[PDB]
This record gives structure tokens, C-alpha cells and sequence, in this order.
């Protein structure tokens, strides 16, 4: 029945509601209902690292430093860069049994390069045996060494103090990694040596390290009672690499290209895909159009700030009032 | 709300109004009506959209960091480690805290404040030509038909026109 | 405050209102009163009680860390360790200062704003029965006893019942 | 602006009001007027006036801190060296941004607050004496000379001895 | 007089008031009056250490490493756990001088574990006396040793080279404190090792460390000019724990059971009561129920945050308006 | 044409505007033009470091460690003191070739000092020829060594072996400079020191230091192919610096005090001039009166704090609205 204005009119002012709204906090309430909220936090991961944008190099069975190294096998990763490594629990070495002290600090400076590619140079060994083998290092069938690593050994019955100098005369940094081999026993030491204690001494300009090895059985890893140092040194342009020794070294065949990288490494153990991301966790990839993110605190990429809180809900409508 | 609009003097919202955010219910010469209001609807809209960039940089693209994660117990520099990134997500989770909390606030603010301008806006074309009825609608003392309502509603009433009309008709 | 009634037209708080936080005050047929409003009151401290743990969350149990004290010189690693615990303690310093200083701002703007909406919603029951006195009061143009009264300060009051009377006595 | 006075019902400033941040213009029996509003002008401006010095403590004199810049590569300490002052400086980068665009939120609220406040403090000193013409502007409805308004601007209005020629002129 | 109000009634707006309010500070004004206010920073502590809710243990003349070593004086430590361990300046070691490389790092190792519980394990020494002792160790009258180190010397005209292992085929990581005896002079060395020059390594499948002793006089401490450096190393599930050495062998007698804790170490010299808290700091307990904290950095349990202010005041209340 | 106000008047409200407004931000907009604004963050530099307040070194040639080492071309700074020591990317060594193990750390130690004053202390070194010089560190024309280092040599045919003692009977940290000769040949070896094989261990009560040298050849640096290495010890009040060497001591001549220090080292080519200023940048003194600072994270003084953002402007006026 209408319209009854007949002098009159009323005319009221009002705003929309939905019938279900959402609970959003603020400062003034703790739980206030909105017509309209949006997640703020990232909390599923796609559940696979995705192949793009960004170039992931997938490690398998190697560590980034045995792939550096050369360990057999690892050969096909000889000739690789990548932005994110990413490394396996499942990796293992099947090399000569080796410690590196500062490992995770040779680990970092790699990743940050973000290749392993080498890059020969003709080092002179006079007096010397090189490219000394084990069984513990199987490349193929035939035993062998770490592809970046130059074992040397007496010659005849003749070990003579080697000083081999490499200058840089390039526009950046090399990278030289070396090592030395501690003999198991005596018999060993004097059979690959002749001098009854070995030493390296590596040296620049500006530094030195020299390293003495311990004669001794260690517990039996692939074999082998002995084991290999491994150190490294950082030639600037202009500079001198000189290595000497009586005995024992290990020795480098050339260098790495260090440059200043935008590359990591990641532990994970989840397979990669195809698809798209700019954020990548040991998850997975995840979203980045929301600004905050629970599912990991190591990330690479364009990445969602990690936080504590699972939830957090802004409101994008005003506060929700239904009848009555 | 601060300014007491919605769940306030407007006693609640309408499920009906699909077509806006703000807008008005009459009855007239010509019927009952609605109408959104989309100055207000937009005004608070694009206060809203956007509001996390306004305050949040692009997300920054960030490369090789530190271990947060360890296999081997070492001591001093692991706790250093640890330390530092818990020490992080501690203070971002706390500013992710605060500004949801205020952003919140402001939402709510901001939309209870565009109710309250609509209805000022209304009243102050009004003048003398209506009442404040006291739940958010105006009696308006003369024949207002839908095209004297949407000149309400688009801004355009004169209310000199209809003066004397509602003087007459106001005290009884 | 932005709504220009704490310390704005109303000139000063009742110390004699021991029974609230807000309340009218008023003169009648039977004589003066005072009554505290609970609604009002309610709505302003419900808002102020727990207001920081909306953004602190509960304290976290906290274990093992770092040194932050030394009792030699070491150099590299210590400036590092003392430089991350200096960062930690401004950047919460920082946090502390800004929230307390918005907190207390909404505090005040909030309880500005209870009181402007408790005379905004007495003035919307009075309609033209009564007027703005500028102070914070209403000249009521009728008799009111403190039944008429009560159903003010208890949103009831019915203002058709009255209309008349207060027509009759407002244009002298 | 949440009050929807400044860029809302006063539809735009006066550039040739040098003398102040509100104030008044007129038209009476001795021609027409301007005037700064000192009261309303002096409130806004104590407020803006050292906003940052309530959240940001004095600058603090900082001296031997951690190398921030490096000559060669070193690994894992280094690592940390760079993701602590990288993680302190996005942390304050955040701090500033916030700062300032929730300090700008409450300057622009401010500001307009005050045009409000003083639009109601001169709405209620006029009491039924005036009408609101929709636009920031009153009727008087009566002879109101230099002195007259002056009364007005400087809070000393006294309706009562309009009143009577008010309501006379009032309804036609 | 009354009641006035014939035609007519006046109804006021109003707010309380308080005779006495309090300043706080917001955005808009430096100082601005409230009926009440609340104070944000927990300023004062309780005075004392609170014996609950944590299990608080009291090193009083033990520092950590001593009580973990075995130090005669710290033998009532020896089948101890804690949350946290007090440290006192008091401390001081009284037996043999000791220094330890990265001593920090151990203490923190230790503090976390939150135990000092040793086991036993059957290493066996063949070749060699062992329980070795000095009259700067003394254990009642009798002179002795660190409970859980064990000295070993020359038997006859003998020390032959050792080489023990020991397993790990336990669910958890083993910690072993082992060290080398430094001499302070050759017939010393000759006469306690027979060898001119001692060496001990102890490694594992995955590491390594070699130590060799420097004979010298260092200055005189409880008597004794000689030293003994400790070291320590972490045998994982599945690894061996093996140890070589022709001299100076400061041997293990078992391992710690290492544990995730959440235990620590804390500096204070306040005493121990009887009393209720759940935070911890140098200066005593401090009360939680404010959210913030000027009273020490340095915190254990559930802490308010340590910030720079000393008072920071919450409005909790309107603004305060008396008359005038 | 006036004035139209017979029986009413207009009176309206208004603000101010102003031609030409700025953007600054807010939470609610992007952008908001306001009548002014005010500019937070500081991008310029001053271009030069200010004499005032501070008091500032300029190292010119010389490194921090260099003049604290005694460099013949740093001996104009053996009394000096600062807040602040400047060096530049232009110093360089001109003595015997040397390095630092942790060079950083005792940069960073000499630098909080804010001194490089020593203090000699009478050390008798018996069986020793003093004062050992070289061809590669010139003094004037006359060939000479560090200031403050002591190189012992044979007196005759003899080494003996040297145990000096010097207690610290004062009430602060005395930190004593000491190092290593590695001769570049066994020929040298035993004409400097005569035993085929050298060694120094620096001790105190509380800790201990051994160094043994390496024989061998490494790049020539003015002249040089042998090296000094360097170390330090820091001996506490009532402690004692213990000295043993039996061969290849580079001893101290005295001791630095170490004090609680605001002072500090900054890299930087900007030249030093006449103004006054409370912060310093590699590029130069800036301005404070703003709360942040763009121009570099490298700071000293009373600084405004470093942020990534180069402009932020505040708001200190209303929304400019202009007619129309
Ligand atoms: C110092 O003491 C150490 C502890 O006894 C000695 O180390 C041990 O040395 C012997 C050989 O000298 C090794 O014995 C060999 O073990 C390998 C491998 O184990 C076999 O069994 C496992 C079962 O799990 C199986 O998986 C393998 O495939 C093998 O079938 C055998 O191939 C040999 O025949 C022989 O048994 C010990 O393994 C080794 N243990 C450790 C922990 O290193 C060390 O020789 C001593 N050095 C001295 C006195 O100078
Ligand atoms: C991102 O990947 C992460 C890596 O897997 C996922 O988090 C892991 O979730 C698993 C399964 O629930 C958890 O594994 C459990 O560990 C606890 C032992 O507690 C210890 O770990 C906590 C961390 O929460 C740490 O604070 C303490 O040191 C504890 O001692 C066992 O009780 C269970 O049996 C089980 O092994 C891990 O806690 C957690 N990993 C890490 C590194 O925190 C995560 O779920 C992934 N993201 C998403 C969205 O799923
Ligand atoms: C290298 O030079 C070092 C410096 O001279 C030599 O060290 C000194 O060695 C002698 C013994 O060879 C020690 O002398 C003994 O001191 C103890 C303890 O001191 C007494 O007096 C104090 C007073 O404070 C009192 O408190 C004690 O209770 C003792 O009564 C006496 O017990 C002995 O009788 C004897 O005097 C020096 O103490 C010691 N000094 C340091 C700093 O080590 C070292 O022997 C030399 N080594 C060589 C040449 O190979
Ligand atoms: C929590 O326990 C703390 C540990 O005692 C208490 O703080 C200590 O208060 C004492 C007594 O006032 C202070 O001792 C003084 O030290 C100064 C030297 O200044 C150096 O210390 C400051 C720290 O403020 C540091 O920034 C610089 O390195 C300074 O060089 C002497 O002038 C005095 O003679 C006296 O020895 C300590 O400053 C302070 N200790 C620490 C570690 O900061 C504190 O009071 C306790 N909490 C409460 C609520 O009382
Ligand atoms: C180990 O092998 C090393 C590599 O060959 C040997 O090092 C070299 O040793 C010889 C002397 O034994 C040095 O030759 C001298 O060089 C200096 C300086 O160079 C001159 O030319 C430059 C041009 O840039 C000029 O600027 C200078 O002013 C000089 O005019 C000359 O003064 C000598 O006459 C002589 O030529 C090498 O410099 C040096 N090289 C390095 C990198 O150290 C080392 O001797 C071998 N050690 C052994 C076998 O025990
Ligand atoms: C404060 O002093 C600073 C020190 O000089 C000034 O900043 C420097 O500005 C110069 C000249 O533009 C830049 O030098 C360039 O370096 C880049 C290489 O990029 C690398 O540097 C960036 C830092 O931006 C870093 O993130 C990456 O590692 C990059 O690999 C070359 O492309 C150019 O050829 C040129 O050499 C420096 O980038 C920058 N120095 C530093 C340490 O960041 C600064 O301008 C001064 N303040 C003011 C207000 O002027
Ligand atoms: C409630 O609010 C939410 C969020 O504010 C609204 O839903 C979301 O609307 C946005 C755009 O307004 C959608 O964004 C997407 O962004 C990506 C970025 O590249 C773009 O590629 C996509 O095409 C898309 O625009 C988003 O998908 C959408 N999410 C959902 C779950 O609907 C929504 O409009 C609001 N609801 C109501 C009833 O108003
Ligand atoms: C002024 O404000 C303060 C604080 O907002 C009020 O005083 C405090 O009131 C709280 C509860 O409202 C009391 O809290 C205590 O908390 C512990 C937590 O477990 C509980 O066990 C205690 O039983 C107690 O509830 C606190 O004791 C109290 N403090 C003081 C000094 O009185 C106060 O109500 C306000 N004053 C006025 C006049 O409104
Ligand atoms: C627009 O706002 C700005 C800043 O809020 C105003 O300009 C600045 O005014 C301040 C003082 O109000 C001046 O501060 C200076 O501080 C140092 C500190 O020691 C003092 O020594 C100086 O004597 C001076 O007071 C500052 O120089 C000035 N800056 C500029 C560029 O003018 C300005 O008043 C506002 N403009 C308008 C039209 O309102
Ligand atoms: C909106 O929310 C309401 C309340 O939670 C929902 O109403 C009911 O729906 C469930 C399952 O669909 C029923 O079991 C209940 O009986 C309903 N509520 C009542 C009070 O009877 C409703 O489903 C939601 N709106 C949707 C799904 O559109
Ligand atoms: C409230 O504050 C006032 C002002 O500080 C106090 O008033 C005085 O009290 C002191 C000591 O009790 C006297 O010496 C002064 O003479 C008083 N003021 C004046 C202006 O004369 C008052 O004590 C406080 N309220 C209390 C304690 O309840
Ligand atoms: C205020 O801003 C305006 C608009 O940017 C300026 O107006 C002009 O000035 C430029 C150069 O002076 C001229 O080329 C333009 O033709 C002008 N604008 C228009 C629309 O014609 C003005 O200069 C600024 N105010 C000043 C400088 O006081
Ligand atoms: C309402 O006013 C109109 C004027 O046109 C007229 O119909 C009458 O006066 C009133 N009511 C009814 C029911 O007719
Ligand atoms: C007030 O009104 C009442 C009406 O009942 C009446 O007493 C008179 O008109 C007025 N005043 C006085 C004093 O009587
Ligand atoms: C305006 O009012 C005045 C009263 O004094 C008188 O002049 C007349 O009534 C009105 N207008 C004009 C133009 O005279």
C-alpha cells in the first residue's frame, strides 16, 4: 500500500552488511566483525621449488664443496652455475676422506659465487710425481682423485722443496683451494715423501698459512685411515701466489672466478618443478603477493618477511552490523 | 565507532544494498525507494585499497644471507647466529602486529567517518526544509517526489524553491 | 581532542561524579540531579582494559643467549656481539616510545569521542523539543519530572507526547 | 579528513588570509570582513610544532661501532657482519615510513578537527539566532555591526539580547 | 531553593573528574593531564634470586667448567642439573691451571645442557699408569686430580704410542673433555712421558684435532708452573671417538650427555630466597606483569623486554579537567 | 556596492591556502597536497670532515697499526691521541713485511683506545744482541726497525734461552705488541739465532700463547722474502707477561694502556677542514638537526639514524585546497 508522502517525505541514510561477516582485531577491540578481510600471511608453500624465474641448480648426491673439490661424482656439475644450489640430505662424498676447517665459511664463498666452473693454469712441478690416485676414489672403475686437486708424490727417491710461483695479473680475485695429506703411518709418510715430517706453506704478499701434518691411524671412512686438509687463499689482482714444500701437499691445478653474486645455497629435500616463482624456501616456492610469511625463515628471492603469527586478517570492508 | 554512525545512531546496516557501500532508503509521493551513493562508496574505497603500500616497501629482493639452521653443536658463534635472526622475527612480527592493529582501527574509523559526512552532507542541504528524526533519516516538510529525492542525492536541491512550502507545513 | 568536548564545550569534568565516567547533571520540576551513565562508561573502558595486549603478545619464555657483558678485550667478535644487542635495545626502545604515545592518543581521542557521542544521541531523543544551550546542556521546552528525565538517560523518552507543549512554549 | 570540513563543507581555502591558519569573513551593516582566528591557529600549530621530539629521543652519540665495509672475502663472520646492519637498517627504514605517514594521518585529522571545532564553537554561541547555510557559513538573523561580530570571534556573543528581533525576522 | 523548572528543564552533559591526575604523554602534546595512569617499566627488582618457579642451582665457589671438570671443591656439583646456573664472582679454581681454547664457547655448551651428570666408559690404557695426581689439586689432605680427567703417565721406561676407541651407538651426541699436559721443563717431559716431545690427536670420521705441548716455565699459580689445555669434541651417533698420542694425553674417563635445553648461566652475586618469579636477571627476580624493563639486559624465563626508558606511563583514563 | 545587511548578517569560516602546495604521504593516500612540508631525511653531505667538535687524526700515510707499531714514516704520531683516527685508501708500510693474525680485532682494539702513546718498561734481555735493524725499513737514511718492537738476535755464537718477566702493578690493562721473525732460509736462521729451529710462547696466569716460525721463501715486498708476524697480549692488574724464547722473538719495548674509549677509526678521502659538526660519514661531516640520514651506514658522533629511503617528507600544515 502506498505512498502516504502526501506534504512529507523521510529519507534515510544507511550502509550495506553481509550476512556473514569476519572477526579482524584492532586497537580499540580485540574481535570486531568486518563485512571483508584478507589474509596477511603466507602459510601454505606450493609444496616444490619452481624452475623459474630463477636458475636452480639441484645437487642430487653432492655437496656444493665436493662438486667444487671434483669429487668423481660429481663431474657433471663441473661446468655449472647457478643463482640457488640447492643441497640433499641424501648427499654423501665417495672421495679420499677430507676435513676443512672454516668448511661452512669455503661453503659460503662459493655459493655466493654462484659457479664451480675452473679454470686450469700451468703450474710446474719439478722433481715431483703428480696425479696420485685411490682406491677410495673410484672414477668409473679405475681409482682417481678430486678432479681439482693435484696429489704429488717423490719421484724415483727424490722429493725436492718445491717454490712455485702464480702471479694474478687479471682483474679479480682467484680463488685457490689446496690441502694437505696426513699419512695414516710412518711407512707411508717416507714411502710417498721420504722426509719423515711433511709441511705447505701457501703465501701472498699480504698472507700466509702453513700447515704441519699429523702421522696417524683415524677411524676407517671408504678405506682410508688417512685424510686431506683442505685450506684456501685469496690472490688480489697484482698480487703473487707462492706455495712451498718439503712434503705432503696437496696441490691446485688452478682457479676460481670469484665475482660478486646474487647466487646461495639451500638445504632442502623437496623436488623441483615446473611452474613460476620469485621466493623460494626449504619448502618450496611460495607466493609473494602477501607482504608477511610463516612457513620458513630461510628464503632466496623476492620473499614474504617471515613472522611468528600463523594468521593475520586486515580489514577490507567497514564493521558489519546485521539485524537486529 | 569515534563517530558513533554505524552500530550507533544508524542502528544497523542493509543486506539489501548490493549497489554501494553508503546510500539512502526514502518513501515519497511516488513510493518507497534506495539508491547507493557512490562518491562516499569510492572515497572510501580507494582509502582502502592499497593501504599495506603505503607503508610496506616492494618486496626487496634479497640474495645469499646467514645459516639459521645447524647440524653440529659449536658454541659462541652459533648462539651469536641464532640470536641475531631470532632477534629479527621478533621485531617484525611485532611491527606486523601494530600495523594490522592500527590499520584495522583506521579502517573502521574511516568508514563509520564517510556515514557520518553522508549524513552531514544531507542535513546541510536540507537546512530549515527537514528534521533530524534521530535514526539517521530527515523528515522533509514538503512533496518531494523521486526527482526532488535524487536532487538530494546528486547535490542539486535547491531548497530556497521549496521554503516557504515547508515553513507552512512545519509548525502545527 | 578532535571532537572539542573534554576541555571544549564542556567546560570541566564533575569531581562530585564519583559514580562514573560520564553523566548528566539536570534541573527540573522536582528539583536538581546527577546520574552517572554506565553504557557510556562501559564502552570506554572495555576499550582502554587490555589495550596493549592487543599488540604485545603474551610474554615469550625466553632460555640460553649471548653474553652481553665482558670481562676482557677481545676485539672483532665482541663489538659484534655488543653492536647486536645495542640494535636490539633501540629498536624496542624505539617501539616502546611510539606505542605508548599513539596508545595514549587513542586513549584520549576515544574518551573525547564517548562524550560527543553521548550528547549527539541525547540531542537525536529531543528532536525540537528542546535546544543547544552551547555548554553541553539542553533548555527542554516542557515539563519534565525525573520520570521524563529517567527515560532520557534511559533512551526511551518518546517525543510525540510531548511535541505540542513544546511547540507552544518555544516561540514567545 | 575524517571531520569532512576542510576540502568537504568549506568547499576551498582563502589565499588571502596571510594573518592565520582559520579565521572568518563576513557581511554585515559596515560592509564586509576578514579576520584570522588566533585561538584555533596557535592549537593546531602547538601540535605540529616538535611532533617527531614525543617518539624520536635526542640523537644519541654512537662511537666505536662494527665494520660495515670490506675489503676482501672472508666467509662466515663477515656473513653476519653484513645481515646485522642489513636487518638494523630495514628495520628503521620501516620505523620511517610508518613514522611519518601515520604522523602525516593525524596532522591532515588534526588540522581539519580544528576547522570543525571552531565551525560548533561558533554554531553554539549563536544558539537559535542563526541558521547553518549548508556551506560553513551562517545566517544572523539580525543587525549585527563590526562590534557585533567581533563578539562572535572572540567569545562573548550574548544571544539574549538578539533573541527577540531573531525570531521576529526569523519566519516569513 | 527550588525546584524552578515550570515549563521547562535544563539537562547537562558531563564527564568526572579527579582532583589529582597524572601527566602522560601522546602524538599531539609533550605532557597532558589524565585521571590515571599506569606505569609500562618494571624499574625495581626483587633484590634476591626466587627459588621457584625454575630450578635455580648456586655455583658459589664453582665456576660452571670447574663443577664439569671436577675440580675437588666442586664434587657436590657432580650429579647435578638446573635450569640456570649462578655464577658468583667468588669463584676460583683450585687445581691444576688450566687454560682452555674458545673457554666461552664450552661454557656455553655446557650452560645449555643444563647437567653436569658424567658417565663412565671403559677406556682402557695399556702401556701406561694412570690416576696421575698433584699436590695442587688437593682432595681432602690427599693430592689428586679433575674427577673426570685422567692423567696418564710413563709405566716402567715405557709410553708407548695409544690409540683407543670408542663408539657411539647411542641415540644422542657424546661430549668428550679431554686435554695435553704442557711441562714446564724437558727432564719433566722426559721423566713423566720418556719422549722429548709429546702429541696427542683425537678425531673422528668426520674431523679432527691434533695439539702439541709447548715445554716452558709460565708463571707460578698453586705451585705449579706447567699447564693443561682442554679441548673437547663431539661424537655423533653411529661415529667412533679415537684418540692417539705418544705423550701428554690428558685422558677423558667418559662423556656428557648432550641435550637441546633450554637451561643457561648467569652472572650475579645477589643471594638465593625463597619466593615466587618467572623471570631472572643479575640484579634478582623481577616481577612480568609489565611489559617492559629497565633493570638488566641480561634475562632468563619469561622476561618483560629491556628498553632504555626508565618510566613510560599509559593513560588510563580521559583527560583531566578540574575546575576552573 | 555595500553593505546589504539591514536586519541580518553572513558570517562564514574558512582556513588558509596557499598557491603552491607539496605531496607529502599519509595512511589514507598515496599522495595529498598540504601547504608545507618538511624534509626528514639528510642526503648531503658537508664534503669535508670538520676539525670541530671532535678531535680528529688524519693517519695520511699511515694505517692505525702502522703508527702504533712505529713505522719510521708514522713517528710523528707516536704521542698522539683521538676520537676519531682517519685513514685513508692511499697508506701503505715501509717497514720489514709483516702480517696480523685477526688484524681486524687489534685495528679495532687500538682504535677504541683512541691512543697510540707507549710507555717503555725496563725488559732485560740476557745472552741477546738488541735493537736488530733492516734494509727494508729505513729510518731517515739509515736502516731501522718498528719503534716499539725489540729485534733480538745472537750475541756472539749464542741464543740462550730468554725468560723475562713483567709484572702489571698498576690499576688498568696493559696490552703489549709482540711477534715472530720467519726467516726466508735455514742459512739465516741460525746466523740471526742459531738454533735450527725457533720458538716464543707468551704467557700469564691465565693464558698462554705459542708460536713457532716457518722457514721459506715468500714474495718479495721491499727487499724482503722473510716475514714478522705479530700478536698481543693483554696482562691484568696484578697478573704477570711471561716471555720464553729460545730463538725468532721480536720482543716489546713496553706496553700500551688500554682505557674505556669513545673513540674509534673511519676509511675515508675526504680532506679535513675548519667548521664545526657533530656526526662524521666517509664523505664527509653532516648535519644532525634532521632524525634520519641517507648518506652513508658509516657513522660517528651524534648521528641521525641510517635509513634506505632518500627523501621523507613530513607534513607541518593542512591540506591545501585552492579554488576553484
Ligand atoms: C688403532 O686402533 C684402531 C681400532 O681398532 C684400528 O682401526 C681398525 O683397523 C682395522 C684394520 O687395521 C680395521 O679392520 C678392518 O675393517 C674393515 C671393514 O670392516 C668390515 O666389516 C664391516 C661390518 O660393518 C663391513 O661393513 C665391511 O664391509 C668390512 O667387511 C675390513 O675390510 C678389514 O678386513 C678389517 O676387519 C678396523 O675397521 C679399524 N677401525 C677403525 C674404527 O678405524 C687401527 O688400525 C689402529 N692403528 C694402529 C694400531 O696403528
Ligand atoms: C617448513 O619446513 C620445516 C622443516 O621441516 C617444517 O617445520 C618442521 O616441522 C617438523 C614436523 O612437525 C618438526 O619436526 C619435529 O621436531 C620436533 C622437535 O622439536 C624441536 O624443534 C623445534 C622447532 O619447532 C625447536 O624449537 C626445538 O629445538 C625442538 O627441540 C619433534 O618433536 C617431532 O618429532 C618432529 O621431528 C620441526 O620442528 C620443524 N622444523 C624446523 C627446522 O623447525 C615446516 O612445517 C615447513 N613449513 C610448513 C608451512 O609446513
Ligand atoms: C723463569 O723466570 C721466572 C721469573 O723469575 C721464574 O719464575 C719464578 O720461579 C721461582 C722458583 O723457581 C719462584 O720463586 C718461588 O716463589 C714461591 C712463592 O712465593 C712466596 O712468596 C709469596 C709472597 O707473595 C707468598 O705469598 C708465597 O706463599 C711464597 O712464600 C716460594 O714458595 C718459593 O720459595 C720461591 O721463592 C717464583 O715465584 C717464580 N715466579 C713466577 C712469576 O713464576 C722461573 O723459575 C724461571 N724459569 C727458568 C729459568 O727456567
Ligand atoms: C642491575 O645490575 C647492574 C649491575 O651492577 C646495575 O648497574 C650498575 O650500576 C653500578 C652502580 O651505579 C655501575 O657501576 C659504576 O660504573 C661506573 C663506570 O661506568 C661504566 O659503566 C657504564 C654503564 O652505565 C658503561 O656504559 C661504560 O662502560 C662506563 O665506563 C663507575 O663510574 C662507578 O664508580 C661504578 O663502578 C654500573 O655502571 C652498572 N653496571 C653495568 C654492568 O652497567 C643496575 O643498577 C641494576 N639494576 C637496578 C634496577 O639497580
Ligand atoms: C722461490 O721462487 C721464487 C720465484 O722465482 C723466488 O723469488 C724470486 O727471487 C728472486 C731473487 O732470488 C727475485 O729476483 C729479484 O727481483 C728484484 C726486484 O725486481 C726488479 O724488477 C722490478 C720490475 O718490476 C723492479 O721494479 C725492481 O726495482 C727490480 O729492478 C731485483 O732487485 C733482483 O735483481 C732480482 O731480479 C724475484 O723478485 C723473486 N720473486 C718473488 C715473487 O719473490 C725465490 O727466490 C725462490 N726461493 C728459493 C728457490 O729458495
Ligand atoms: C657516501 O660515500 C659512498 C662511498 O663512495 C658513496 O657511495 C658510492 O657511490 C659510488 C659512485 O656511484 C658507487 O661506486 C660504484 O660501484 C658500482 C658497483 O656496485 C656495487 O656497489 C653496490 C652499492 O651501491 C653494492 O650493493 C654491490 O656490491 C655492487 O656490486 C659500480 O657499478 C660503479 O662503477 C661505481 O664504482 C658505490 O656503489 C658507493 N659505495 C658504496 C660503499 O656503497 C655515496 O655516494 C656517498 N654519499 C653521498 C650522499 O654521496
Ligand atoms: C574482499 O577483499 C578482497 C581483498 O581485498 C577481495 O578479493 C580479492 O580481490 C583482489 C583484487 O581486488 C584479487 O587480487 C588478485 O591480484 C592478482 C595480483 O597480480 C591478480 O593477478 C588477480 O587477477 C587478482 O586481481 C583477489 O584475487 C581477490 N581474492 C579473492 C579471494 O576473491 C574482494 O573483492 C573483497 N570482497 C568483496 C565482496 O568485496
Ligand atoms: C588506575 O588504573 C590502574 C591500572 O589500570 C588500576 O589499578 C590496578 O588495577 C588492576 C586491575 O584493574 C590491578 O591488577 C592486579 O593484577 C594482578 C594480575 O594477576 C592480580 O593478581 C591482582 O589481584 C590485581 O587485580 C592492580 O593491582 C591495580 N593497581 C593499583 C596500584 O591499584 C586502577 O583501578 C585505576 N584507578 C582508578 C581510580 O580507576
Ligand atoms: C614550513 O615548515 C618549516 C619547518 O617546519 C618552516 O621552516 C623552518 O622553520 C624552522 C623554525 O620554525 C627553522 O629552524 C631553524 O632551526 C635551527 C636549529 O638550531 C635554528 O638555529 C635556526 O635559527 C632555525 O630556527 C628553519 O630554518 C626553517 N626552514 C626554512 C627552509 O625556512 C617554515 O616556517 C614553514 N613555512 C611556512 C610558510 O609556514
Ligand atoms: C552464515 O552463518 C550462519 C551461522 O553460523 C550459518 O547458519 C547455519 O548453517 C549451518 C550449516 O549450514 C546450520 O547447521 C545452522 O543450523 C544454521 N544456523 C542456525 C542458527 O540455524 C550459515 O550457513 C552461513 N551462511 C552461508 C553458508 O551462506
Ligand atoms: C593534590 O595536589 C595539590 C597541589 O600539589 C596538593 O595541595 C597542597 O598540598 C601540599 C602538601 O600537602 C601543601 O603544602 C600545599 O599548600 C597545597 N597546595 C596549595 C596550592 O596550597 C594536595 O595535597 C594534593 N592532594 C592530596 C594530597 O590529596
Ligand atoms: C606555482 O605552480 C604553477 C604550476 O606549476 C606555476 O605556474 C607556471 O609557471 C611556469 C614557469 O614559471 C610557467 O611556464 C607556466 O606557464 C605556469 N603555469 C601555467 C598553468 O601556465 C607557478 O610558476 C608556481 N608559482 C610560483 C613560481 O610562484
Ligand atoms: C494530505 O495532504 C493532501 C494535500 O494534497 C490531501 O490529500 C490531504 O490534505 C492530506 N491527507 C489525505 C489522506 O487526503
Ligand atoms: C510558570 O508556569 C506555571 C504553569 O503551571 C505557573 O506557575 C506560571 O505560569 C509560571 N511561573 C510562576 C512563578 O508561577
Ligand atoms: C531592510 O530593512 C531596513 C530596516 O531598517 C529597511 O531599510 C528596509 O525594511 C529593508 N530594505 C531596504 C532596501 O530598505
Amino acid at each position: 500500500q502506498n505512498p502516504s508522502g502526501n506534504n512529507t517525505a523521510t529519507l534515510c541514510l544507511g550502509h550495506h552488511a553481509v550476512a556473514n561477516g569476519t572477526l579482524v582485531k584492532t586497537i580499540s577491540d580485540d574481535q570486531i566483525e568486518v563485512t571483508n578481510a584478507t589474509e596477511l600471511v603466507q602459510s601454505i608453500s606450493m609444496g616444490k621449488i619452481c624452475n623459474k624465474s630463477y636458475r636452480i641448480l639441484d645437487g642430487r648426491n653432492c655437496t656444493l664443496i665436493d662438486a667444487m673439490l671434483g669429487d668423481p661424482h660429481c663431474d657433471a656439475f663441473q661446468y655449472e652455475s647457478w643463482d640457488l644450489f640447492i643441497e640433499r640430505s641424501n648427499a654423501f662424498s665417495n672421495c679420499y676422506p677430507y676435513d676443512i676447517p672454516d668448511y661452512a665459511s669455503l661453503r659460503s664463498i662459493v655459493a655466493s659465487s654462484g659457479t664451480v666452473e675452473f679454470t686450469a693454469e700451468g703450474f710446474t712441478w719439478t722433481g715431483v710425481t703428480q696425479n696420485g690416485r685411490s682406491g677410495a676414489c673410484k672414477r668409473g672403475s679405475a681409482d682417481s682423485f678430486f678432479s681439482r686437486l693435484n696429489w704429488l708424490t717423490k719421484s724415483g727417491s727424490s722429493y725436492p722443496t718445491l717454490n712455485v710461483t702464480m702471479p694474478n695479473n687479471k682483474n679479480f680475485d682467484k680463488l685457490y683451494i689446496w690441502g694437505i695429506h696426513h699419512p695414516s703411518s710412518n711407512q707411508e709418510q717416507t714411502k710417498l715423501y721420504i722426509q719423515e715430517s711433511g709441511r705447505v706453506t701457501v703465501s701472498t704478499k699480504r698472507s700466509q698459512q702453513t700447515i704441519i701434518p699429523n702421522i696417524g691411524s683415524r677411524p676407517l671412512v671408504r678405506g682410508q685411515s688417512g685424510r686431506i686438509s683442505i685450506y684456501w687463499t685469496i690472490v688480489k689482482p697484482g698480487d703473487i701466489l707462492m706455495i712451498n714444500s718439503n712434503g705432503n701437499l696437496v696441490a691446485p691445478r688452478g682457479y676460481f672466478k670469484l665475482n660478486t653474486g646474487k647466487s646461495s645455497v639451500m638445504r632442502s629435500d623437496v623436488p623441483i618443478d615446473i611452474c613460476v616463482s620469485e621466493c623460494i624456501t626449504p619448502n618450496g616456492s611460495i607466493s609473494n603477493d602477501k607482504p608477511f610469511q610463516n612457513v620458513n625463515k630461510v628464503t632466496y628471492g623476492k620473499c614474504p618477511k617471515y613472522i611468528r603469527q600463523n594468521t593475520l586478517k586486515l580489514a577490507t570492508g567497514m564493521r558489519n552490523v546485521p539485524e537486529k | 565507532g569515534i563517530f558513533g554512525a554505524i552500530a550507533g545512531f544508524i542502528e544497523n546496516g542493509w543486506e539489501g544494498m548490493v549497489d554501494g557501500w553508503y546510500g539512502f532508503r526514502y518513501q515519497n509521493s511516488e513510493g518507497t525507494g534506495q539508491a547507493a551513493d557512490l562518491k562516499s562508496t569510492q572515497a572510501a574505497i580507494d582509502q582502502i585499497n592499497g593501504k599495506l603500500n603505503r607503508v610496506i616497501e616492494r618486496t626487496n629482493e634479497k640474495f645469499h644471507q646467514i645459516e639459521k639452521e645447524f647440524s653440529e653443536v659449536e658454541g659462541r658463534i652459533q648462539d651469536l647466529e641464532k640470536y641475531v635472526e631470532d632477534t629479527k622475527i621478533d621485531l617484525w612480527s611485532y611491527n606486523a602486529e601494530l600495523l594490522v592493529a592500527l590499520e584495522n582501527q583506521h579502517t573502521i574509523d574511516l568508514t563509520d567517518a564517510e556515514m557520518n559526512k553522508l549524513f552531514e552532507k544531507t542535513r546541510r542541504q536540507l537546512r530549515e526544509n527537514a528534521e533530524d528524526m534521530g535514526d539517521g533519516c530527515f523528515k522533509i516538510y514538503h512533496k518531494c517526489d523521486n526527482a526532488c529525492i535524487e536532487s538530494i542525492r546528486t547535490g542539486t536541491y535547491d531548497h530556497y524553491v521549496y521554503r516557504d512550502e515547508a515553513l507552512n507545513n512545519r509548525f502545527q
